[PDB]
């Protein structure tokens, strides 16, 4: 992993000895380059993982979210392109090396082996996001909204360091391959389901759950584009890649813990995407959205099947995906008019055609229209889910009419209609902003096309 | 206090001469590398705060940062290593000194072997 | 009036100064080559080439090796009157229960 | 466990071909497939009911040592029920 | 404080219930004692007879909470029948965070009592069954 | 102007000589790992006429 490790650690020297008027294109070269290179970790096995070395691992859940990674990281220099025309240049530096970090560190924590290098990476990517939020945000809350994320992130993550300890100590090992060969079954006593609530409600407040997830809108709504793009496609997926990583050790204690949490997620769904009905902010529809679909993503990882874990790697990266889209067309309309509000613009397929056109095939791929990646892992979850009970199918039903409801609700508002006759500053679409949406959409249906890639081990 | 209070421990030692009969760290030790890019970033954050030009002023004390933190974690290194092999070398003798403290199990086959299955449905 | 501080400036528009901005930079040269770039390495190397990369990636999951293997022990079972799907996965002779 | 992994592949695609064994037939008999196409039936359910007995529902992280454990607690079942039968 | 804990552990769980209730009472007692010597050396009462009443109304509220604690937690376990279960100390938490509740006169401030007087008192009966323990001695 | 152009595009040629460096180390990782290097019960084989090492 290292010919991937080492490219982003020159990335660095290479931002900070860079022109003026060079770092931009550099860094989008270089790390377009690195998403090439970083391509070949889909060559997976098909009965064990790729071991490089004692410290870095490659697994078929490890491949798709590097990949994912490595390609956001470009995506989210345009944007800041886009947002950080007026700062000066050891601030721009400056914000490209937070960028770089995290990516670095996002990279390290998805192919780390043991789970206290893992626990010390992904608590390590915290960093440079709080920067990031609370240095380039652009409105007052978002201090505010830093110190939620914080805050919740750790309270939720404490606990799981102490019971990464205590199983090292008790085992032997936190290396992922030996606890998986060495697993034994949990006892249903007061200490094991302690040290079940430590791991799982971590890998939860991470997710997030419902009802521990206020710092998500928060966070997702006042940070910059770059921030909101890293947040919502893989910061959300470290709960899920955690989850589907420290279950092994978790059985059979799993089968009678989930129910709590799967209530919890079902109403979720529900809850949110009703919330997403009445909102008077995209960006806070955009996030309650990626709210559900985590939610969905839980109630996969807790049933816990191997049809629900192919579904659940499915979904996490086609959201992730179909996420970021979103958030770089809602970041473009709110550049055009300087205001968040969704009922101030309208009519904007009358004065920008191929933006709506974006925000129609987005808005299709997040309502799950098949045979799109969104539509597999959401229908090999709720294969799962019925599998496990059969009243799983109503609420599934019920979220699924609710989504598709308030994503075209999001589309009539904003592109269809009398457009706003005061609003005389909507300059034609850049074709860097054209260039951003495209790039965004196409490897979604290529992975259309190629599905066997992204569903995980269990395939 | 464990390694304190050892039979034969020379007070105020660094490195004594039980150290010398093991393998000492390569100058590429990945550790050293590491405790010159401390050095380097050291002599960086220097020229930040005295302002200075950080990448090219300085550069006779941005060395010798750098060469005094690859020394002193080459000592650190050899001192770290003779620690943990004594470390070593005490418990696998306390291991032999103690056989009933420390007895082998019988190692029964997963044929043998009863454990109890939980369906996952 | 609480400060003494600027009056919020008038956003810039590229396409006053460049009618043929790319919306990259104001610089004009530094623009269009970065358009150039952002296009070429992306689309061009990362969709073509990755995608045909990974349409030829070797198979390395054994889907067509577990097929053959599959077709061999099925003719070889159905042959000889085997089933074609064993009871147990394991040996009942080598393993023992406890009594 | 890698062999045990190979083996599932194996068993997976054995059962793959029997219903692809099924479905050529139904198409071929069309009109009269409820009694025609009936030995294949037969055959895949022999093949279904050995597969589900053997990978059964063992989760998302199954391994050899569940299976086996799987198939020591059916044992024991078979046995329980075979001695309170005969005795 | 280890001799009272002694006795409230050596009174049987779900019998003698006046015998836990006033061994309850006592820890709670002493717990108020406690504080209200603290709060007396911290913030200096205007007078004497100032002094002896906040003394008496801390006393007084820790003494409250302990006894009902000590009653519910008993009646609950023996009505109940199962003794070792940590819901009968959850309830005599709960029973205790409303009666600060009511000695504050706020709603809020019970409700919140109750849920963590409950669920630190579920803790320490599960740290009970199980062998928790707070202060380990030096084992390694 | 060809120093100008070394001078300001020099930065171009780190991220490859890190991607080669990453390359030679992950071989130089690889090379620590031969404990069982054509001794797996799978895969032990008797070493070809003009051969030492089954995999590097
Ligand atoms: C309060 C009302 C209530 O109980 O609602 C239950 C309800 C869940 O429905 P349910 O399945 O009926 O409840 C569990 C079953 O009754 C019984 O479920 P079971 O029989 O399958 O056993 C599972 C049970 C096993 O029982 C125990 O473990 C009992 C001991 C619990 C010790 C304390 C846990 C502390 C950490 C909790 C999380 C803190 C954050 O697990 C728990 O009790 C887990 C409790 C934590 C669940 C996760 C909460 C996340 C935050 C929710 C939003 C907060 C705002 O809602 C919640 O649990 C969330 C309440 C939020 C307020
Ligand atoms: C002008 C320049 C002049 C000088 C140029 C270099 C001269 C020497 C060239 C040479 O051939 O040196 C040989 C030496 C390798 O010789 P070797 O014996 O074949 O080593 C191969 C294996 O590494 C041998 O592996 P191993 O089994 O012996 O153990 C490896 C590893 C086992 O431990 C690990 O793998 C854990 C490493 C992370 C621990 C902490 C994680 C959480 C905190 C991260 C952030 C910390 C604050 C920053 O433990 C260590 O390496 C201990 C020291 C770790 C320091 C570096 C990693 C921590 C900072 C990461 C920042 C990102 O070369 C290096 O070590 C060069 C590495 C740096 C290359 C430059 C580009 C940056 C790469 C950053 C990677 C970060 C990961
Ligand atoms: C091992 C190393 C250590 C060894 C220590 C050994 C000690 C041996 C002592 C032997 C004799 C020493 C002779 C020299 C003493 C010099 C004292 C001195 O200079 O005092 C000046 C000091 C101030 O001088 P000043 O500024 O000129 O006068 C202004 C007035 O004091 C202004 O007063 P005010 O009327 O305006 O209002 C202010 C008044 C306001 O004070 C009040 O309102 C007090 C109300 C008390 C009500 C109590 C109700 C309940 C009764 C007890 C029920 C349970 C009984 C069993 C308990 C134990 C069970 C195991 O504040 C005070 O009186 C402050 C002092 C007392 C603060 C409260 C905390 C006392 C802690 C005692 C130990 C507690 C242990 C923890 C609890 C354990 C529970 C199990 O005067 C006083 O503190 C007044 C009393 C003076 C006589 C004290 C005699 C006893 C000394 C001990
Ligand atoms: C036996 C074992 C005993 C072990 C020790 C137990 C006590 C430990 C803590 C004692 C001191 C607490 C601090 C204090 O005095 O605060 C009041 C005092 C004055 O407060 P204030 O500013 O007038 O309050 C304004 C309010 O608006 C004033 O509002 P208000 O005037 O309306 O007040 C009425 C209202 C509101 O009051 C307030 O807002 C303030 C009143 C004091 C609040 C204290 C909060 C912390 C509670 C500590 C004890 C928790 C449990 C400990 C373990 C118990 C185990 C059974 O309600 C209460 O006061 C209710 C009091 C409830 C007491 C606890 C009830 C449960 C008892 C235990 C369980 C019973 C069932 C057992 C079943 C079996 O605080 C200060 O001056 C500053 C406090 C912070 C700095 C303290 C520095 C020294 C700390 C020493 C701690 C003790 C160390 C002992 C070991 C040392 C080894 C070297
Ligand atoms: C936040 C939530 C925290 C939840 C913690 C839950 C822990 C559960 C696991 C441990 C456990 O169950 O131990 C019990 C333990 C189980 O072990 P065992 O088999 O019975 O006995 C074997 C050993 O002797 C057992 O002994 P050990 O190995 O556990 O350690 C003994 C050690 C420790 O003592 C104990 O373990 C006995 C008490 C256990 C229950 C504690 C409940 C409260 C949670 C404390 C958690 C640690 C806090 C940090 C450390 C304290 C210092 C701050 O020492 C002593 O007992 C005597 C030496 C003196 C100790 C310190 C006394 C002064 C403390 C002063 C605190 C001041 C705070 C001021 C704050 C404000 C400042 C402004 O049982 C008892 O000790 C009997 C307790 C009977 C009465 C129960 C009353 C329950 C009341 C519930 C409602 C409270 C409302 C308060 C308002
Ligand atoms: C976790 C599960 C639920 C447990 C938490 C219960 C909280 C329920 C809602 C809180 C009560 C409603 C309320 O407004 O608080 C009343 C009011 C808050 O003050 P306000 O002026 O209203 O400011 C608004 C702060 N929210 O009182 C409080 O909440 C303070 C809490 C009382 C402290 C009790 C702690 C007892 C110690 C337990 C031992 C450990
Ligand atoms: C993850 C999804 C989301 C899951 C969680 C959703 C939220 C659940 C909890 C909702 C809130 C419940 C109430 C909690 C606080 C209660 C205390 C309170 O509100 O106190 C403040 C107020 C003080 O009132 P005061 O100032 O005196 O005067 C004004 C009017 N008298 O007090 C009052 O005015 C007192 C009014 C009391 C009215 C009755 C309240 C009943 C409900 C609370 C108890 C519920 C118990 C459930 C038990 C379940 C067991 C399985």
């Amino acid at each position: 992993m290292l010919k991937i490790i080492i490219p982003t650690t020159m990335l660095l020297p290479m931002t900070w000895m860079s022109k003026h008027n060079m770092i931009w294109i550099n860094a989008t070269v270089h790390s377009l380059l690195i998403s090439l290179i970083s391509l070949s970790l889909l060559n997976q096995l098909g009965e064990n993982s790729l071991n490089f070395s004692l410290t870095f691992f490659s697994d078929s859940l490890s491949a798709p979210l590097l990949v994912l990674t490595t390609w956001l990281l470009p995506l989210m220099l345009m944007a800041s392109q886009s947002h950080l025309s007026k700062e000066t240049t050891t601030r721009k530096k400056l914000y490209i090396t937070m960028l770089i970090l995290l990516q670095l560190f996002l990279i390290m924590t998805f192919t780390a082996t043991e789970l206290i290098l893992f626990y010390i990476l992904f608590e390590a990517t915290l960093v440079p996001t709080l920067i990031i939020i609370t240095r380039w945000g652009n409105q007052t809350e978002r201090l505010n909204a830093g110190l939620y994320f914080l805050f919740y992130t750790l309270a939720g993550s404490l606990p799981l360091l102490v019971a990464l300890v205590y199983i090292q100590n008790t085992t032997g090992s936190l290396n992922f391959l030996i606890i998986h060969y060495w697993s034994h079954p949990l006892s249903n006593s007061w200490s094991n389901i302690f040290m079940w609530l430590a791991c799982i409600m971590a890998f939860m407040v991470k997710m997030p759950l419902y009802g521990l997830h206020l710092w998500l809108p928060k966070a997702h709504v006042e940070a910059p584009i770059a921030g909101s793009m890293v947040l919502a496609a893989v910061l959300l997926k470290l709960g899920g890649y955690g989850m589907m990583r420290i279950t092994t050790i978790l059985n059979p204690l799993t089968n009678y813990m989930a129910y709590p949490f799967l209530m919890l997620s079902m109403w979720g769904m529900i809850m949110t995407s009703s919330i997403c009905l009445r909102q008077t902010d995209l960006k806070s529809l955009i996030a309650y959205s990626s709210v559900s679909h985590m939610a969905l993503v839980i109630v996969a990882i807790m049933i816990q099947t191997p049809w629900s874990f192919m579904g659940a790697t499915a979904l996490m990266i086609a959201h992730g995906l179909t996420s970021s889209m979103l958030f770089c067309l809602a970041n473009t309309n709110y550049e055009r008019v300087h205001s968040r509000t969704m009922i101030l613009a309208r009519g904007l397929q009358t004065l920008l055609p191929l933006m709506a056109t974006w925000w129609l095939v987005a808005s299709l791929t997040n309502l799950a229209l098949p045979p799109s990646i969104n539509l597999i892992g959401e229908l090999f979850i709720i294969t799962a889910s019925f599998s496990w009970s059969n009243i799983t199918i109503i609420l599934m039903g019920m979220n699924m009419m609710i989504t598709a409801l308030y994503s075209l609700y999001m589309l009539i508002t904003t592109q269809r209609g009398k457009y706003t006759h005061h609003i005389n500053n909507i300059k034609p679409s850049f074709t860097r902003e054209n260039a951003l949406m495209a790039l965004h959409i196409l490897p979604l249906l290529l992975l259309t096309l190629n599905p066997k890639m992204i569903l995980g081990p269990l395939y | 206090t464990m390694m304190s209070g050892r039979p034969g421990r020379v007070p105020l030692q660094f490195l004594p001469n039980e150290a010398r009969s093991l393998p000492p760290p390569k100058l590429t030790d990945p550790r050293l590398v590491y405790m010159g890019f401390l050095g380097y970033c050291s002599g960086l954050i220097d020229n930040a705060i005295r302002r200075r030009p950080v990448v090219s002023a300085g550069l006779h004390r941005q060395l010798l940062y750098v060469t005094s933190f690859v020394f002193f974690g080459y000592y650190l290194l050899k001192r770290q290593d003779y620690m943990y092999a004594l470390r070593d070398h005490d418990m696998f003798a306390y291991v032999k000194s103690h056989p009933e403290d420390f007895p082998e199990k019988d190692k029964k086959t997963y044929g043998e072997i009863l454990e109890e299955f939980h369906p996952v449905r | 009036i609480r400060l003494q501080e600027d009056p919020d400036p008038e956003d810039e528009n590229l396409y006053e100064k460049n009618p043929d901005s790319h919306g990259y930079d104001k610089d004009p040269i530094v623009d269009l080559w970065n358009m150039r770039v952002v296009f070429f390495f992306g689309f061009s190397i990362v969709l073509v080439l990755g995608s045909t990369f990974v349409a030829y990636l070797p198979d390395y999951r054994m889907q067509e090796w577990a097929r053959r293997e599959a077709e061999r022990l099925v003719k070889y079972r159905e042959a000889n009157g085997l089933p074609l799907m064993e009871s147990n996965c394991f040996d009942p002779n080598k393993i023992q229960l406890p009594e | 466990e890698m062999q045990w992994r190979r083996d599932y592949k194996v068993d997976q695609e054995i059962v793959n071909i029997i219903q692809e064994r099924l479905k050529a037939c139904q198409q071929r008999e069309g009109e009269s497939y409820r009694q025609n196409c009936a030995k294949e039936l037969e055959q895949f359910t022999q093949v279904s009911k050995a597969f589900q007995d053997r990978y059964s529902d063992l989760g998302a992280h199954y391994s050899a040592r569940k299976c086996l454990a799987k198939q020591k607690q059916r044992m024991l079942a078979e046995r329980k029920a075979a001695k309170e039968a005969a005795a | 404080a280890k001799t009272l804990l002694h006795k409230y552990s050596d009174i049987p769980e779900g019998t003698e219930c006046h015998r836990k209730a006033y061994a309850s009472t006592s820890i709670g007692g002493a717990t108020g004692l406690i504080v209200s010597a603290y709060s007396i050396a911290l913030k200096p009462p205007a007078s004497f007879l100032e002094g002896v009443a906040r003394t008496g109304r801390y006393t007084f509220t820790s003494a409250a909470i302990g006894a009902i604690f000590g009653l519910t937690s008993c009646i609950s376990a023996q009505v109940r029948e199962k003794p070792d279960d940590p819901l009968n100390y959850f309830i005599g938490g709960c029973a205790g965070g409303l009666t600060l509740g009511a000695r504050t006169r706020s709603y809020g401030i019970g409700a919140a009592a109750c849920a963590y007087m409950g669920l630190t008192a579920a803790l320490v009966k599960m740290g009970q069954l199980e062998g928790w323990q707070v202060f380990a001695e030096p084992k390694v | 102007n060809v120093l100008q152009i070394v001078r300001d595009h020099w930065v171009h040629i780190l991220v490859p000589v890190g991607f080669v460096f990453g390359c030679y180390l992950d071989r130089r990782s690889d090379e620590k790992l031969t404990a069982f290097r054509n001794k797996s019960l799978l895969f032990k084989r008797e070493l070809r006429p003009n051969e030492e090492v089954t995999w590097k």
